[PDB]
């Protein structure tokens, strides 16, 4: 499977991007600078990017930046930054209430929810405790704000009233998500449990305790995602383990582990692209596309810089990744789907594109974990292939040694 | 230190370790109407006999006289047990494997429901 | 009510499966004895010379070795009688109980081993025939009427010579103590790399270990908003309008579906 | 109790069918070859044996075991005997006498509750039905015939005094039998006949059936073409299915323009892919596709053709001028003579299939696939650039 | 939008003051400097006058001082453990002044071995807790700089009563 990095820094991981700008004046004579092409103008934050999401209409996109905390909105039709708007605080999460970019809500780091309209900031409200996630229920039009504390905050947009907060057994909500098929809400608690709540009433339908035989280390639910089918549900753990559940049954259908032991920042379900049985799990270092039914890895996304957020353009094969670098990266996988209407001629330059291609296939194990598993004797053998500070081992063998150890 | 001395010490460590673990296995079996699978009961008996035949080879060799260093009778007994396990029991339980897993899963769900 | 029999049957299956894991652990601990034993001398003179190297220490070790060996195998035979009794392998309960009570000598212990193997063989023929018939009927092979499993036991047991050679193969390249001296003196009639006197079950031991590894895997205050205010906030009043269409599923399906969230003779 | 269950079974059976006829009930009851299977929920012991409602009902018909002499006689006379639809149809469509002798079962009907549809019950029921005939349901527990009315009883009774009562409950077998209790009949294949649609065709694709025949004329009532699709059980020979699948493919590609041009490019690709899975079932290399030879390439295309092929890859030629080679290229690629060297995406294959085989215009493809026209042309150029390079590599 | 004016606040008596004038440039504020552990990222800020300020977005190394040994070494910052003001900063591993952090002991350990020739003895004697930290390999330190102003993450190794108090709090 050919993966193309259309936009993004193309320098080594060690080399910082801000030196790419100093060498820029030096290398302007180089032909490669003339040939390199940007997809949409002005895709960079002065320091870094936090979160990225695409409009339902598919003609606009909006992003948030570290400093000076800013909200770029880009129009796909005009390949340009529609406008930049600065915020009093760094953003944690946001949602677009409108079909277009006109209406949005932002949850900042200062414990306050920002209601941004097309003209400008409309109103500011401050929740009792710090929030980590934000989701909008279209049917009831109520905003639920994840919180560090037990309670889940409830704000009703129609009535302009803060309604009673749902109370959770365990403290700390990392991610909240809603199933549009059924209305069910899954809260990602700090403890290894996911609590499922009924929106119409105020009740917990059930609570799911996640179990990982491989690792006894405590893990936290970092992400939750529902399908448009209404039946299947995904969980991301702090240990880099992604669980896909058919919610009807308690057992996990498939357990896929990412490799680097990092938290799963986002899970995207590639139903719309075609070949619906595909799913994306994103970690700090790799975003992997793999098949729900077979568990086989299809394509791997390995940017030179840490990923903060990833978004998929519906009906197409691209992924917008909010990264720690100055420029945000845009990737293209032709096999998954076609380029959009707005990048009609991206295809023509696929040969000119970078065509970035082991690491995702195998398990990354640090030197300390090798000591823990008593695998020191295998160092230097073909079983353990050393990469950077860690030794790569097969996924099947890792479960073998872990259970024995 | 003579080579035999190192070897006999190794047997002594193996025999005592096996005996203590045999003590544990006998206790749990004694602790255990429930009817066992006749094939699976036989599978236990055949490979259990294989260990005795192996241990019989140990006994024949340990004797200083070594009237039967080849330990042919111990050889034949081990062969009969090994022969049945690999090709006799295995194909049958492979045919029965699907149904066996269903019942074990069926018990496990009940136990979780009870708890 | 049939669920209880199925669950109890699963318990019996589980109990047996654990018993294999315990007895294979017995085999694993005994493995170093087999490797060590294959390294022992083979003739009277070699054993005498081995003792002559350290007479006092060897005699003490030999006495302990004999004591531990006899105590262990007597306990094994006791387990064999009890194991073959509870599983209905042996039908004479009184004889089995008498054997358990009595203390047996090495020669007597050998008599029990010949016997216990004999009833096992008879039970072997009956069990293989029964299940082989059942699977044949279950798979439609009865309608067709791929040898019977018991017949396969007879055939490969008829091929004794081939499998004896398999045991005699020296894959580990074990050299028993004073092997060269016995070879030079012509004390080894059978020999006069494949060596008859060394036993090698490494593949069978490995296959059992791979199987054991395999099963384990498969089974495995109002200020700053700190207090809550429910009063109306005019700017956010009527910020959005609810969708009248509602969830794609019907309410009854959702209620059914949430309740299932995470758990004349008729028959 | 039996009548209530019979109603529930009929409720599910009728709902799946559009317009069911009363004649089928007589066919279900008296036809000997037919057997009925029902998917039921887990039975709560607390309910005291109350029958649970059926989720999925499968009607199968045992077909095959036909004498070779009868087949040749029937084939020579062109007369179709009643029943055994699949054995006859494939026999006429392949003139293979050995197949008719093979024992098989046709899945007459599968019905799932519309409220519970798409949940996977239909697939799950087939999985066990496949497993059952495979013999995996061996008995775990350490007769079902009913005595018929004897001739002695018939002679001794008078019309006026006759007592016609329901058969005694004791004599009757149980209504529902566990799979382990009843032994299955030895079968070689499982067959399905249905009207080919995207949702339905995908269903048996996931159930590992292999298409062998598609009916050329569309059914008047539905406008749909009948499809017969087969699955071979483990422990049984699979070579015949592979040969049929290969022959069907060559039949399928050629006929795309004639009558199947209406079909979407995705579906034609889907039909081809389902057959291609059949060769993956066969691990044997005895039957394999042959790579195009240099001599064969020369016969198919002249040197002027190959230069004309090269120029449009270099963009020195227009799209129209290369219209000549497109159908042969599609046949060669989908014939797999192209080989592992040149592989294409699902989108690219759909584009190449239709123009090469459906003969559709490039603009038509853009509308069907919801792409711009120019993108489709750009995709088409890249596809041929790959094929041009391989020809250079061969040369 | 950030302002440091006291006019918007209510009077000591509680009276709600009215707006006197439009908000002025000279009484403004800048956005918070949420420094975090990572590859070095800093940008300058133009302040009143020609003076500049350095904003520490990301920093993974800092010059930490062993005051008792009277030395300073540049060490990688491991992670934040305790911040007296707010624990969310600890959870987010946000770097600010007074934050308690964990640092590598490799340079300090090599320094101790190099001078004292020990892994003379009386001088080489150190507090038991600090030696235990050496054994662990990670040292507790307190940030004495303001990364959001100077762009530096300097600190000093906790010792004595400070070390005991912060261990108790931990």
């Amino acid at each position: 499977v050919s993966v193309y990095q259309v936009s993004g820094t193309n320098v080594s991981r060690s080399l910082p991007d801000w030196i790419a700008k100093k060498r820029k004046r030096q290398l302007k004579n180089d032909l490669e600078y003339q040939n390199r092409v940007e997809l949409i103008q002005d895709f960079e934050f002065s320091e870094a990017s936090n979160k990225i999401k695409v409009s339902r209409d598919g003609q606009y996109c909006m992003a948030t930046g570290t400093y000076k905390p800013q909200i770029h909105v880009y129009d796909f039709a005009n390949l340009s930054l529609k406008f930049d708007r600065h915020t009093d605080a760094e953003n944690v999460d946001f949602t677009i209430l409108s079909d277009d970019w006109t209406k949005s809500v932002h949850l900042q780091n200062d414990r306050s929810i920002q209601f941004q309209n097309k003209g400008g900031l409309h109103y500011t409200t401050r929740i009792p405790k710090f929030g980590r996630s934000l989701v909008y229920n279209k049917v009831n039009c109520d905003l639920y704000v994840g919180a560090s504390g037990n309670e889940l905050y409830r704000l009703n947009l129609e009535k302009g009233r803060f309604l009673n907060p749902f109370k959770l057994d365990t403290e700390g909500v990392n991610h909240v998500s809603i199933n549009e098929v059924n209305g069910l809400l899954a809260a990602g608690t700090e403890t290894n449990v996911v609590e499922f709540w009924d929106p119409r009433s105020r009740s917990r339908v059930s609570k799911l305790y996640l179990e990982n035989n491989i690792d006894n280390r405590p893990f936290q639910v970092t992400t939750t995602s529902f399908r448009n089918d209404g039946l299947t549900f995904a969980c991301g753990t702090s240990n880099g383990y992604s669980y896909i559940y058919d919610l009807r049954t308690s057992e996990p259908s498939i357990i896929k582990d990412q490799g680097y032991g990092f938290d799963i920042k986002k899970i995207i379900w590639l139903d719309n692209v075609g070949t619906e049985n595909k799913i994306v799990t994103c970690d700090k270092r790799i975003a992997k596309i793999w098949d729900r039914l077979d568990g086989k890895a299809y394509a791997s996304m390995e940017p030179s810089v840490d990923i903060n957020d990833i978004e998929h353009v519906p009906g197409t094969g691209m992924f917008f990744t909010a990264n720690e670098s100055i420029p945000m990266h845009t990737y293209y996988i032709p096999s998954l789907g076609p380029s959009p209407r707005w990048c009609s001629f991206l295809d023509s330059i696929t040969e000119e594109l970078e065509e970035k291609p082991v690491y995702s296939n195998y398990r990354f194990i640090t030197r300390d974990d090798v000591k823990k598993l008593n695998l020191t004797h295998l160092v230097g053998s073909r079983v353990l292939r050393a990469y950077m500070h860690g030794f790569f081992i097969n996924t099947e063998l890792y479960d073998k040694v872990s259970l024995i150890a | 230190m003579s080579e035999l001395n190192a070897l006999l010490k190794d047997i002594n460590g193996s025999l005592t370790a096996t005996s203590e673990s045999l003590e544990r296995l006998s206790g749990i079996y004694s602790n255990s109407p429930a009817e066992k699978v006749s094939l699976l009961s036989l599978k236990n008996g055949s490979m259990l006999g294989y260990i005795n035949s192996l241990l019989m080879l140990i006994g024949n060799r340990l004797d200083d006289e070594c009237k039967d260093p080849s330990a042919m009778d111990a050889r034949e007994r081990s062969i009969q047990h090994r022969v049945v396990l690999e090709r006799g029991v295995k194909p049958l339980e492979k045919k029965l494997a699907y149904q066996l897993d269903k019942l074990t899963r069926a018990y496990v769900k009940m136990e979780k429901e009870y708890k | 009510q049939s669920v209880q029999r199925d669950a109890s049957k699963g318990y019996s299956i589980l109990q047996q499966t654990k018993l294999f894991d315990n007895i294979i652990d017995l085999r694993i601990k005994l493995q170093k004895a087999v490797i060590a034993a294959n390294k022992l001398p083979l003739t009277t003179e070699s054993w005498e010379e081995a003792k002559m190297d350290d007479s006092e220490e060897t005699k003490r070790l030999l006495k302990e070795n004999e004591k531990l060996f006899n105590n262990l195998f007597n306990r094994l035979i006791n387990f064999r009688i009890k194991f073959q009794l509870g599983d209905h392998i042996t039908q004479n309960e009184e004889v089995a109980k008498h054997k358990l009570s009595k203390k047996r000598s090495l020669k007597e212990l050998y008599q029990e081993t010949n016997s216990l193997d004999s009833e096992l063989k008879e039970y072997r023929t009956a069990v293989l025939n029964k299940w082989s018939t059942k699977v044949s009927s279950a798979s439609g092979n009865a309608a067709l009427s791929n040898l019977p499993a018991d017949v396969q036991v007879e055939n490969q047991l008829s091929d004794m010579s081939r499998l004896m050679k398999r045991t005699k193969l020296n894959r580990r390249n074990i050299t028993p103590l004073y092997f060269q001296k016995d070879c030079a003196n012509g004390r080894l009639p059978e020999l006069i790399t494949e060596n008859p006197y060394v036993f090698d079950d490494e593949d069978f031991y490995r296959v059992l270990l791979n199987d054991l590894i395999d099963k384990k895997i498969s089974n495995a205050k109002a200020s700053k908003g700190r207090k809550l205010n429910y009063s109306v906030q005019d700017p956010i009043a009527n910020y959005e309008a609810p969708i009248t269409s509602g969830y794609k599923w019907s309410d009854d399906q959702i209620d059914e579906f949430f309740a299932g969230l995470l758990g004349i003779q008729i028959f | 109790v039996s009548e209530n269950f019979l109603e529930k079974m009929m409720a599910l059976y009728v709902s799946s069918h559009y317009k069911n006829s009363p004649n089928d009930l007589q066919l279900m009851s008296d036809a000997p070859a037919h057997k009925l299977f029902v998917l039921l929920p887990p039975i709560d012991p607390k309910d005291g044996g109350r029958i649970p409602d059926p989720l999925c009902v499968i009607q199968i018909a045992l077909e095959g075991e036909i004498s070779k002499e009868s087949v040749r006689n029937s084939l020579s006379r062109g007369q179709r005997a009643g029943g055994d639809l699949i054995p006859w149809l494939i026999s006429q469509q392949f003139q293979d006498e050995e197949f008719a002798s093979l024992s098989g079962a046709r899945i007459v009907r599968i019905a799932t509750n519309p409220e519970y549809a798409s949940m996977g019950y239909g697939s799950r029921a087939i999985e066990l039905l496949r497993d059952y005939f495979e013999g995996k349901f061996t008995d775990m527990s350490e007769d079902y015939s009913i005595k018929r009315v004897s001739d002695k009883e018939l002679a001794k009774t008078n019309l006026l005094k006759d007592d016609v009562k329901l058969r005694d409950a004791k004599t009757l077998p149980p209504l529902l039998l566990k799979l382990s209790e009843q032994p299955p009949h030895y079968l070689h294949y499982l067959g399905v006949s249905y009207g080919l649609t995207q949702s339905l065709h995908k269903f048996w694709k996931n159930n590992s059936f292999v298409p062998v025949y598609l009916r050329q004329t569309a059914n008047d009532l539905t406008g749909e073409h009948t499809c017969v699709m087969l699955n071979v059980l483990e422990g049984r020979e699979s070579n015949w299915l592979v040969e049929f699948a290969k022959d069907f493919r060559k039949r399928f590609l050629s006929l795309l323009s004639y009558d199947f041009h209406k079909f979407t490019a995705v579906q034609a690709l889907s039909v081809i892919e389902s057959s291609k899975k059949a060769q993956d079932l066969s691990d044997d290399e005895k039957h394999d596709n042959k790579e195009l030879t240099r001599t064969h390439l020369d016969d198919i295309f002249s040197p002027f053709d190959l230069k004309r092929l090269d120029s449009y890859s270099n963009n020195l030629l227009d799209y129209h001028v290369i219209g000549d080679m497109i159908p042969m290229l599609a046949l060669l690629y989908f014939g797999d003579k192209m080989g592992d060297s040149v592989k294409l995406s699902s989108v690219q294959s759909a584009i190449l299939l239709a123009i090469g085989l459906q003969r559709k215009n490039i603009d038509t493809i853009a509308k069907e696939l919801n792409l711009p026209s120019n993108q489709t042309i750009a995709m088409f150029a890249k596809i041929m650039r790959k094929m041009s390079q391989y020809f250079r590599q061969l040369l | 939008g950030i302002s440091r004016d006291s006019r918007h606040k209510r009077s000591a008596t509680g009276a709600k003051r009215a707006q006197f004038r439009k908000k002025r440039k000279f009484e403004l504020g800048r956005q918070p400097a949420n420094t975090k552990i990572g590859a070095k990222r800093i940008h300058s800020v133009r302040t009143r006058g020609g003076n500049k300020k350095y904003r520490a977005l990301r920093i993974e190394t800092g010059n930490f001082s062993w005051a008792s040994e009277g030395i300073s070494k540049k060490t990688r910052i491991a992670g934040v453990v305790y911040h007296p003001s707010n624990n969310e900063l600890v959870r987010t591993n946000t770097l600010t002044k007074a934050a308690i952090v964990q640092i590598d002991a490799t340079p300090f350990r090599q320094w101790f071995e190099a001078h004292y020739g020990q892994t003379r003895a009386a001088s080489a004697k150190i507090e038991s807790s600090v030696e235990s930290q050496f054994s662990a390999g990670r040292l507790y330190a307190c940030i004495s700089s303001r990364p959001g102003q100077s762009g530096r993450c300097d600190g000093y190794i906790l010792e004595g009563e400070e070390l005991a108090f912060y261990l108790r709090r931990l």
